[PDB]
């Protein structure tokens, strides 16, 4: 090669947006991958420019609460459809039975509990 | 006349070489050895 | 370090890191009775 | 020419930008460079492109980065990197060495001390080198105080705040230092370490201070040393009256903590609204109990004992020193922001520290040092000596010195004037500084930071001086100041015949906070070679945040009621995520002091900066070397050479906007 001396714009996954846009990429070039206010990023999430004019992109996703398992037998408190980061959900069983375990559920980020119990117990008996 | 059409080379590098009057770049070892060093004149001349 | 009576230290090195466990056993024959680790100390010094 | 400015290291997964110059032309040429791995043939991680005009001067800087295309296993994972530049003039390689080194963990325990049976909250703090978040995984594991791993805990980070669960401490301790570590786990460096120690932390009383009078006894202390014994309450209150009993010691080292000691006193004082004092001779101690009587003999440590006990209800508290040691040599010296080179014609500062035996600056201690000033070619002659004393707030001396324009080297022997230290028994320092050349060309910049140092926002003018150039008509001015091992910013200026020296203006950013440097190089037109001279000078700033984050509770007053409800507001200039930590004054125990849980943010974020010492050194390749840089360019080369209530509580993570508020 002479003693020494094109990409098009790579698509954005949902709630991504591209760090560096233009026309054009050299091959070779990679691009850095970003995520909306309120997303996390897992993935690599670099895309890098084939010398087939394509664009090899790995296991990435654009992720981020909502409403517990909801047992006939416990009670939440407060009772509303979504939840906001920060506040903490009350849960407990009818009278004479008390929750076996915490008392007191936080919402986390997203789609996430301290502990979840998902249909595990909530009360038995507490003598 | 003539139109240029790719750049111009530029000088070789000169690397960890005390270069002479001409651009002959030795090694350091001949500095201030009292003869010929560079060869070609005696420019460095290292106030031996 | 220094075994105890009929040595065989297996997977023998120079030196052992910190906090490194090897288990010692007995040479043929005897039995391993007890509790047989020996522990790097922090020290040069070694549980025994 | 084509003079190429790039760090000496450059950090896997991070935005290196590169810097390229042309000596000019009347025609705007393009250049390339790229990263290529070890095998040149065939292999490379990216390719950047830049665009030179006459708007630009023929001088623009690229970003580039290092991602994980390494080849997976091997001998050695790095294979550094191999750079390369494409322009239509010149085309040169150069390997340059690469770590991995990049971000900073920042470990945050909520407690310095643990109890068996409790639970661990701790978290990480991931960083990258543009201070961004970074989020990456990370994996923690646990030692042994005796050397042995405990447990390891993986987790995904995705706020940027690594949350980590809570950990449970065995049915059987061990009591001692404990070891913290993290690791990104996958393919990273620079793994975080963070202390702990497991004791009994059940109820501290009041706390005992002891300050003395003096750090270290010397010889004026030997026949009187009066030391100062405090105890005040953990609420900011001193206390009223409490029985104070004193007890000595000799300790002949620091590792050893049973001596014999008198057994004379048990000396019992009384303290006073919170603060108590007592002379305490040491010729009585040394005559007494340790059986020979000399300050000559005895070099070693002296352990004080004391307990604190309340009169008026029963309560003790004890505090301790590690130990006061008789050496006949004087405390030690050495030089700090202090770069051990010369500029001649130019007064040159000399800024001196004098520390006591252990890590501790000392103050008001009068100095005074002896320099000869040599000529270049032939005889010298003495410069006059000049003495000055160490403030206590400073605690760094200060000296000025004018030197003629022939002058290559200084030697200055700083020594130390007390009248209590005798001749034979002095604390002296000899060093030299040596002088920037084949062209004769030279490059200064002032002010040496003594202004002191500055804040965000305001601009800094800085003379710079050619003297004696090559040529008199000099093409441009370059001029470049980095940070954290990268190039924040690129300057250029014009040389006018209006004057000898000219001013530049500099601004500065928020991004340069913890540290800085600078450096001027300028290129001339040589007729047969050219050489460019180059000089550099540290950069020391004040520490602003750039988020400014300030949390302050919504009820004013002095003391609060418990259990009354009380509300925290955070303001922030941008959005950021808070974590929160409602940490106990009174879990501080002894344990020389329980300094601070981190106390350090930029002090331990300036190792990212790659070169040591202030600035300034020998021809162009040493002082990059020095300065972190490594250069290409035609003329030179560079050489690698239950209640209540449990603590601690509060440990939460919210998001927070310009202005956010909870109740609690």
């Amino acid at each position: 090669l002479l003693e020494p001396h094109f990409c098009p714009s790579p698509p954005a996954l949902k709630d991504g947006f591209v760090q560096d846009e233009g026309t054009m990429f050299p091959v070779g070039k990679n691009v850095v991958y970003t995520c909306n206010e309120g997303y996390s990023l897992i993935g690599n999430p670099v895309a890098r420019c084939g010398e087939d004019l394509r664009w090899l992109v790995g296991e990435m996703h654009c992720q981020k609460c909502v409403l517990p398992v909801l047992m006939d037998g416990i009670q939440s408190h407060p009772q509303k459809p979504f939840y906001t980061v920060g506040e903490k959900v009350t849960v407990s069983c009818s009278g004479g039975m008390s929750l076996e375990g915490p008392s007191a559920f936080l919402c986390g980020s997203s789609l996430k509990w301290s502990p979840e119990m998902k249909n595990a117990r909530c009360v038995q008996k507490e003598n | 006349s003539c139109e240029p059409t790719r750049g111009c080379p530029t000088e070789e590098g000169c690397g960890e070489r005390f270069r002479c009057f001409s651009g002959q770049c030795i090694s350091k070892s001949l500095v201030c050895n009292g003869d010929s060093d560079c060869d070609e004149d005696s420019a460095d001349e290292d106030r031996c | 370090p220094v075994p105890p009576e009929n040595g065989f230290i297996r997977n023998e090195k120079q030196l052992y890191l910190v906090g490194e466990d090897v288990e010692i056993s007995c040479l043929t024959g005897f039995e391993t009775v007890g509790y047989q680790y020996f522990r790097c100390l922090p020290d040069g010094t070694w549980r025994q | 020419t084509y003079v190429i400015s790039a760090p000496k290291i450059f950090r896997v997964g991070a935005s290196e930008n590169i810097v390229i110059q042309v000596y000019g032309y009347t025609e705007a040429f393009d250049a390339t460079i790229s990263i290529k791995s070890y095998p040149d043939k065939k292999f490379s991680y990216s390719s950047g492109h830049v665009h030179l005009s006459s708007e630009n001067k023929f001088q623009n800087s690229a970003i580039l980065t290092i991602q994980p295309k390494q080849l997976p296993g091997g001998q050695n994972p790095v294979s550094y990197v191999y750079l390369e530049v494409v322009s239509k003039h010149f085309s040169k390689s150069k390997r340059m060495p690469i770590t991995y080194d990049n971000g900073f963990l920042f470990i945050h325990t909520d407690k310095p001390v643990y109890t068996p049976d409790q639970s661990v909250k701790v978290r990480v703090y991931s960083l990258n080198d543009d201070l961004k978040p970074a989020k990456r995984e990370t994996v923690l594991t646990f030692i042994d105080p005796e050397g042995s791993e405990v447990d390891m805990v993986e987790e995904i980070d995705h706020i940027g705040i690594i949350s980590f669960p809570d950990f449970k401490i065995p049915s059987n301790p061990r009591y001692g230092m404990w070891t913290i570590k993290a690791k990104y786990k996958e393919d990273f460096s620079t793994t975080g370490t963070a202390y702990f120690e497991v004791k009994e932390y059940v109820l501290p009383h009041f706390s005992v201070s002891i300050e003395p009078e003096y750090n270290f006894i010397g010889y004026k202390n030997f026949k009187n040393f009066e030391i100062t014994i405090k105890a005040r309450y953990f609420y900011n209150k001193v206390v009223t009256e409490a029985d104070v009993y004193i007890t000595f010691g000799i300790r002949e080292d620091l590792k050893d903590d049973q001596k014999e000691m008198m057994q004379t006193a048990m000396q019992n004082t009384m303290l006073i609204n919170g603060i108590a004092q007592v002379t305490f001779d040491s010729e009585t101690a040394v005559k007494e109990l340790s059986y020979y009587s000399l300050e000559d003999l005895n070099n070693k440590y002296l352990y004080i004992a004391v307990t604190v006990i309340e009169s008026t209800g029963g309560f003790s508290e004890e505090a301790e020193i590690p130990g006061i040691k008789y050496v006949l040599s004087p405390y030690k010296l050495n030089l700090v922001a202090t770069p051990l080179f010369l500029k001649p014609g130019i007064p040159y500062p000399i800024k001196v520290q004098v520390k006591d035996s252990l890590d501790q600056l000392v103050g008001g201690v009068p100095v005074t040092l002896n320099a000869q000033t040599i000529d270049v070619n032939q005889e010298t002659s003495d410069l006059d000596p000049s003495k000055s004393v160490t403030r206590v707030d400073d605690g760094v001396a200060s000296f000025v010195l004018n030197l003629p324009s022939g002058v290559t080297v200084l030697e200055f022997n700083v020594k130390t004037d007390a009248p209590d230290l005798p001749e034979e028994n002095q604390a002296r320092e000899g060093y030299r500084a040596i002088a920037y050349s084949l062209s004769q060309s030279y490059l200064y910049i002032d002010w040496t930071d003594n202004h002191k140092a500055l804040l965000v926002g305001e601009h800094l003018n800085i003379i710079v001086t050619p003297k004696s150039p090559y040529i008199d008509k000099i093409t441009h001015y370059n001029y470049l100041i980095l940070s954290k091992g990268k190039i924040i910013h690129f300057g250029t200026r014009e040389k006018f015949s209006d004057a000898s020296y000219q001013s530049i203006n500099i601004p500065v950013t928020q991004n340069m906070v913890p540290s800085s440097r600078l450096l001027v190089y300028y290129i001339v037109t040589g007729e047969q070679t050219a050489e460019l001279v180059s000089d550099s000078v540290w950069l020391n700033i004040e520490e602003k945040c750039g988020n400014q984050l300030q949390v302050h509770l919504s009820p004013d007053a002095d003391a609060y009621s418990p259990g009354q409800t009380v509300s925290l507001n955070m303001a922030t200039g941008m959005d950021s995520w808070v974590a929160l930590a409602a940490v106990d004054s009174a879990v501080y125990g002894v344990q020389r002091g329980a300094k601070k849980p981190l106390e350090r943010v930029f002090q331990f974020l300036e190792k990212s900066d790659l070169g040591c010492g202030a600035g300034g050194g020998l021809n162009n390749a040493n002082v990059f070397h020095l300065a972190g840089l490594t250069f290409l360019t035609n003329a030179n080369a560079d050489d690698s050479q239950r209640s209540y209530f449990p603590e601690s509580w509060l440990w939460e993570v919210h998001l927070v906007p310009r202005r956010k508020q909870l109740q609690f």
